[PDB]
RNA sequence: CAGAGGUGAAAUUCUUAGACCGCACCAAGACGAACUACAGCGAAGGCAUUCUUCAAGGAUACCUUCCUCAAUCAAGAACCAAAGUGUGGAGAUCGAAGAUGAUUAGAAACCAUUGUAGUCCACACUGCAAACGAUGACACCCAUGAAUUGGGGAUAUCUU
């Protein structure tokens, strides 16, 4: 019913934003300008417990949900663009991003180009915490 | 007791003033850039098992086009940079071994 | 019209023939953000600090 | 090695590499050039040197020559 | 001799108006009191006559500028500006 | 600057003389052999200046600075808005 | 549902490049007072340059270009060039420690209108037989290198149109020059244009549009299946 | 389109009145990552984007000039991180005081969400630091091997 008009065989590309932090994961697919978002499904939707959120098993289940609807869309191969919290936080990727992408792949998706655009300050503002940290 | 000649970071008696602080890349406290523990790390986006794969579902990477890592400068403080292993205490003779380059 | 982007003035019409409204206290001005050519209109930075 | 150093005749290898004020007794590292009418120049010239045209240019040590005319070191 | 410590020209006014507010208006007073450069001429023979109103005892020439002082330093800048914006 | 060792030179060695009023008899004579301006000069009395020189074919420097600057590169303690000199010695110009 | 009330376009890019209808994408349809074409006109859209010039071999790779619609014809989406960079893992490869970074900025209006903005770097290199632990470059050099690159730069592209600019940067011919000429001050390691954008826009003009084109293809998005 | 944030785990907090997330933009205020080093400049305090501009400072080169004009100091003078003070601006980020969640026998603290004064600029004060090389200034002699920054002298490599 839905779909572009195209042979049974064609590539159609979409774009998956893959954000990945330690509370959460976000598996977001839109199009190749990023003006239209096809599905969206977060880690926290998956699990109950706040602690959840962030783990591998979370990060695998809502991939797994994004290609059983999109199958549907039409759509069935993705360039990938993934990234940390970034900016004055950390910068490096969280545990649920390696789950995520390996998970699109053994479901049926192929895969195109691969990016990581984590924000990078040139100079920054001060970030929060003392000038003697975080005291833990 | 002067622990160490060089105190504990690179500036000799006549060379500075003042350098410039930085943030922790782990907790956030502000050091000399010149005293904290800097290593530059090439880690992969994917393990072994992870690449293949991801390797075998695209029809841009393989075994010709190689797939992108992912490159940081990690600067700490002296306490986390014990608490994550980076350096560890050493005996007193062995304080003043230096490497130049990754090994 | 005339006059370029970022400049200062003084005496200013708000109304064409108007012969002067605003910016006229002591001391006082209004600055020039940027101008409109399909419209035909200028924007301004009052004393008061609004944008007219 | 096997030769005694006397302090006060010091070997020509020694002293040649010597600062020009530390030697055993000072003295000057410039001398005079002729260049061809005919024209004597400084070799550590600063200033500008005239024929009808200039011959050398200064420099943060010794002067640069100009191409296209002779020159010959003068004695003493 | 000198005939006053602290306050010159605020001495006319005895002990009366508090010692921060006579400092804040001596400032202004000595400078409108002061005489200017003149960049029309060459001497110093600007006088304030009313606020805002400057005139040169040499050139006899008006110039409107300044409630205290010859030229406010925002008036510095203004010129600056001006003259780029007409050489582009 | 070039033009105040040449001004040192002329007021030790050569002949010269200040003022407008005086500047104007040199020009109106033959004897003068340049003639500098402050850039402090009313716009009248610069236009009648140089209409002079225009005449008698003498040649003008404009000063870069004002009538002060100018009194004080003589050796002055006065202001001076034209200066003539009638005899250069051992300079330039 | 949400796919109910979507229409399919095509995204068409310049005659420059041999891919012309790259990438797909949906919009709502046209309902009431709002319309389609409103809405699509002025969206920026990404591509990698290797997929675009297929033909191209392996530094295109490491490249991606941005265009912006224009103009709606049929489901077809006409386009014309917003900027191109090199990718973060690329460009972070490049640095070394021992060495010296240089970074220049050019901003330059082609001939019909077009300001843009070009960000140059590079990087020294030992010789072939040096034995020092640096190879650090005296700052005299470094404003030299930058004034000539400025300068060669804006000659360049200020006597060409806009789709001529793009096909210098794109297959790599401004770089090779620069290369070339600024070796003699410095030896350097590598130079790259890092980033192109462009920050100034003409005015639209239909006809200027359509000799960009050349012959457009088909879609058959509004076709039945 | 139903959660997001935050933690060891949670809760104060935001959200179908559309939060979080995605793309291209607009405004304002700070700051100049990687390159960045037992490297450079400065009397000390201090100083990292580019172009234009103003006055300086040190080193080197010299068969230029001069001829004891010097070293170090009570009295006296100038400069001096941060916090703090006064009067005008500015107010993004972070954040003394304060508020609200936790933890705890208690917790006024460490942790979480916020937030006033401040943090930035101009002018005027203040004159204190683990203001440290915990090492006063000027001058002489003094063993060895690899390096490094700037200038100069003498004699196989690459680009043009
Ligand atoms: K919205
Ligand atoms: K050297
Ligand atoms: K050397
Ligand atoms: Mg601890
Ligand atoms: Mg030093
Ligand atoms: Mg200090
Ligand atoms: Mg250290
Ligand atoms: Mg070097
Ligand atoms: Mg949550
Ligand atoms: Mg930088
Ligand atoms: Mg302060
Ligand atoms: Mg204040
Ligand atoms: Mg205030
Ligand atoms: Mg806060
Ligand atoms: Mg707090
Ligand atoms: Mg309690
Ligand atoms: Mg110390
Ligand atoms: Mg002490
Ligand atoms: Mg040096
Ligand atoms: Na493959
Ligand atoms: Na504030
Ligand atoms: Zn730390
Ligand atoms: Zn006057």
């Amino acid at each position: 019913a839905y779909g572009p008009n195209v042979k049974k065989g064609d590539l159609v590309y979409g774009v998956v934003h893959i954000f990945a932090s330690f509370n959460d994961t976000f598996v977001h697919v839109t199009d190749m300008s990023g003006r239209e978002t096809y599905v969206k499904v977060t880690g926290g939707m998956k699990v109950k417990a706040d602690r959840d959120e962030s783990s591998p098993y979370a990060a695998m289940m809502a991939a797994q949900d994004v290609v059983a609807r999109c199958k549907e869309c039409g759509i069935n191969a993705l360039h990938v663009k993934m990234r940390a919290v970034g900016g004055v936080r950390t910068k490096s990727p969280g545990p649920g991003a390696q789950a995520a992408l390996r998970a699109l792949a053994r479901a049926g998706m192929k895969i195109g180009r691969i990016e990581d655009v984590t924000p990078i300050p040139t100079d920054s503002t001060r970030r929060k915490g003392s000038r003697r940290g975080r005291r833990l | 007791t002067t622990k160490r000649r060089n105190h504990g970071r690179s500036k000799p008696a006549h060379s500075r003033g003042r350098v410039k602080p930085i943030h922790c890349f782990n907790c956030g406290r502000l050091t000399p850039k010149d005293k904290a523990v800097g290593r530059f790390v090439v880690r992969r986006m994917l393990d072994a098992a992870s690449a293949r794969d991801v390797a075998e579902a695209s029809p841009v990477y393989g075994a010709n086009f190689p797939m992108p890592r992912l490159y940081m400068k990690q600067r700490f403080c002296i306490a986390c940079a014990i608490h994550s292993r980076t350096v560890r205490a050493r005996p007193v003779g062995n304080r003043k071994i230096r490497y130049t380059k990754k090994v | 019209g005339q006059i370029t982007e970022g400049c200062i003035v003084c005496n200013v019409e708000a109304k064409p023939g108007d012969r002067g409204t605003l910016a006229r206290a002591s001391g006082d001005y209004c600055i020039i953000i940027s101008h409109n050519h399909e419209t035909g209109r200028t924007r301004l930075k009052l004393p008061s600090g609004q944008k007219k | 090695g096997f030769f005694d150093a006397d302090l006060s005749y010091p070997t020509v290898r020694t002293e040649r590499m010597k600062h020009k004020r530390r030697r055993l007794v000072q003295g000057p590292n410039s001398y005079f050039m002729d260049v061809s009418q005919v024209t004597v120049v400084y070799s550590h010239a600063t200033t500008s040197v005239e024929c009808s045209k200039k011959l050398c240019r200064p420099t943060g040590g010794k002067a640069l020559l100009v191409e296209g005319c002779g020159y010959r070191r003068k004695p003493d | 001799a000198k005939r006053t410590v602290k306050m010159g020209v605020m001495g006319r006014y005895g002990t009366r108006y508090g010692a921060n507010p006579r400092k804040r208006a001596k400032k202004l007073e000595v400078s409108q009191h002061a005489k200017h450069f003149c960049s029309f001429c060459g001497k110093f023979a600007f006088r304030r006559k009313a606020v805002g109103i400057w005139r040169c005892d040499g050139c006899s020439k008006t110039v409107a500028g300044g409630a205290y002082t010859l030229s406010t330093p925002n008036n510095s800048t203004v010129r600056s500006t001006v003259r780029r914006l007409r050489e582009l | 600057d070039t033009i105040n060792a040449k001004l040192q030179l002329v007021m030790k060695s050569g002949k010269y003389v200040l003022g407008t009023q005086q500047a104007l008899t040199t020009l109106r004579q033959g004897r003068s052999k340049l003639v500098v301006i402050a850039n402090n000069c009313p716009p009248i009395r610069r236009a009648e200046v140089e209409y002079y020189c225009t005449l008698s074919k003498t040649p003008i420097h404009h000063y870069s600075g004002n009538n002060l600057d100018l009194g004080t590169a003589c050796g002055k303690h006065f202001r001076t808005c034209v200066l003539s000199v009638t005899n250069v010695g051992d300079s330039d110009i | 549902e949400t796919m109910a009330r979507k229409e399919w376009y095509d995204v068409v890019a310049p005659a420059n490049f041999e891919k012309r209808q790259f990438a797909k994408t949906i919009c709502n349809k046209t309902q009431g007072t709002r319309i389609a074409a409103d809405v699509l006109r002025g969206r920026v859209f990404e591509a990698n340059l290797a997929d675009l010039n297929q033909s191209a071999g392996e530094e295109e790779a490491y490249r991606k270009v941005r265009f912006t619609v224009q103009e709606v014809q049929g489901r077809n989406l006409l386009t014309q060039f917003h900027s191109m960079e090199v990718t973060t893992d690329k460009m972070a490869s490049l640095l070394r420690k021992w060495c010296t970074t240089m970074e220049t900025t050019v901003e330059v209006k082609t001939a019909d209108g077009y300001t843009m903005r070009l960000f140059v770097v590079a990087f020294t290199k030992p010789q072939a037989n040096q034995q020092s632990r640096n190879c650090y470059a005296k700052q005299r050099l470094v404003k030299w290198l930058r004034m000539r690159i400025t300068k060669m730069i804006k000659r360049r592209l200020s006597k060409v149109q806009i789709k001529e600019a793009v096909s210098l940067l794109t297959r790599n011919v401004l770089s090779d020059a620069l290369v070339r000429r600024c070796n003699p001050i410095l030896p350097l390691r590598e130079l790259r244009i890092r980033k192109v954008r462009v920050v100034r826009t003409p005015k639209f003009d239909a006809q200027a549009l359509l000799s960009a084109h050349g012959t457009i293809p088909a879609s058959v998005e509004a076709d039945q299946r």
